[PDB]
């Protein structure tokens, strides 16, 4: 059958820099009659449909940035994007077509830049969700990097139903925010006053702390 | 202007069938071989299979995979491409894509939007739709309790993209929750207003919420 591999399975460059993939296909793509390698390269960006790059393995697409370049024959196929930029961010997959078609698992890229601090929010339950029963608490932990995060969650001082999400990273400043949710009956919400989410980054030994207390709501 | 636009993914049970479709429009159809491809979440591309072109009398090819099982089918008419799945099972779940393909002279698939596909036993349940109001300001819409994915957010119908950020759903305990931030001047609002829209197609779900101070 044909195996289509791919080399690395992730990686992370900064801008400006040169990144390079691999594709490796079980039997040779090279098509003796038409004498082109059956060997396409797909862009796939956070939340999108797959984008096509390159074809018969060095031919790029109209519109594509000239970045992004296709080399290799037969069994051996390379991307690489020179000058990469923060909207590169995507899983790569190659893909045969000399019999049938089959992928490759993807590489994933992800773009490196200089480590920046979590802008911290904390809301309250609404009280269109009290009424039912439940009180969530969410904080969101905005635009930092690396992606690497802590939150603690506090209630009348003490450290304790959390729900922890992560965004792919920005395909403009190239951070990440994560979303951190609290959920509680609101009977036992109604037992304490302050709530408190603590982040902790690398970029800086203070955690950053945001509260709220329920008297003052 | 090229447009694949692909419809029927939805909840299914294991052991059924679904029918997806895929619209196309700006080449011609017949033309033009197309697949099928799909990706579970958080997985890489899986080709299914294809239907060719009239020049080569619209036969059929299969993955392994799903061969026996899938059926691809196309109306020349109207441009419509189709696949037709059964017996599915967890496996399956997965967004499903129509790419054109082959034209006789070119390789390469020159993609839909996807439509995605959930075998499950579970129920249809929508979500609670909660607002999250506390320089520059962070707003935002949590978006609780609902089964099957997708749910889909906007805030103020589009005219805010820019400062937001729609968190990955996570499934806890059967139902999927998620949260959209939004960040805006603080000139701005409670000033002007600030709305998310969500929908849950799955149970034709229509929530505009709106931020109040
Ligand atoms: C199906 C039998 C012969 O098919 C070819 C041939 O010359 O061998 C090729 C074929 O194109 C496909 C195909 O299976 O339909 C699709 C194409 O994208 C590519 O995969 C090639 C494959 O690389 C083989 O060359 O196969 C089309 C036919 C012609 O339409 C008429 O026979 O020829
Ligand atoms: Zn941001
Ligand atoms: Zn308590």
């Amino acid at each position: 059958d044909i195996v289509m591999s791919q080399s690395p399975s992730s990686l992370a460059v900064s801008a400006g820099e040169k990144v390079t993939m691999s594709c490796k296909s079980s039997q040779s793509l090279l098509n003796s009659r038409t004498r082109k390698n059956y060997l396409a390269w797909y862009q796939q960006k956070p939340g999108q449909s797959p984008k096509l790059l390159i074809y018969w393995a060095s031919t790029r697409e109209s519109g594509v940035p000239d970045r992004f370049t296709g080399s290799g024959s037969g069994t051996d196929f390379t991307l690489t994007i020179t000058s990469v930029q923060a909207e590169d961010l995507a899983v790569y997959y190659c893909k045969q077509s000399y019999n049938l078609r089959t992928f490759g698992g993807g590489t994933k890229l992800e773009i490196k830049r200089a480590d920046a601090a979590p802008t911290v929010s904390i809301f309250p339950p609404s009280s269109e969700q009290l009424t039912s029963g439940g009180a969530s608490v969410v904080c969101f932990l905005n635009n930092f990097y690396p992606k690497d995060i802590n939150v603690k969650w506090k209630i009348d001082g003490s450290e304790r139903g959390v729900l922890n999400s992560w965004t792919d990273q920005d395909s403009k400043d190239s951070t990440y925010s994560m979303s951190s949710t609290l959920t509680l009956t609101k009977d036992e919400y109604e037992r304490h006053n302050s709530y408190t989410c603590e982040a902790t980054h690398k970029t800086s030994t203070s955690p950053i702390v945001k509260s709220f207390n329920r008297n003052e709501c | 202007e090229v447009k694949l636009v692909e419809s029927g993914g939805g909840l299914v049970q294991s052991g059924g069938s679904l029918r997806l479709s895929c619209a196309t429009s700006g080449f011609t159809f017949t033309d033009y071989y197309m697949s099928w491809v799909r990706q579970p979440p958080g997985k890489a591309l899986e080709w299914l299979g294809f239907i060719r072109n009239k020049a080569n009398g619209y036969t059929t090819e299969y993955s392994p995979s799903v061969k026996g099982r899938f059926t691809i089918s196309r109306d020349n008419s109207q441009s419509i491409l189709y696949l037709q799945m059964n017996t599915l099972r967890a496996e399956d779940s997965a967004t499903y894509y129509c790419a054109r393909d082959h034209d006789g002279y070119y390789e390469r698939f020159s993609w839909g939007q996807g439509t995605l596909v959930t075998v499950s036993a579970a129920k249809t349940t929508p979500p609670s739709v909660y607002p999250l109001a506390p320089s520059m300001v962070t707003l935002g819409c949590l978006v609780k309790g609902y089964f099957p994915e997708p749910v889909t957010v906007t805030w103020n119908s589009g005219s805010l993209s820019s400062g937001v950020h729609t968190f990955p759903a996570v499934l806890q305990s059967d139902l999927y929750t998620l949260s959209s931030s939004v960040t805006v001047p603080s000139s701005t609002w409670p000033s002007e207003t600030v709305t998310c829209n969500v929908a849950h197609p799955a149970s034709s779900t229509k929530v505009d919420k709106k931020i109040v101070p």
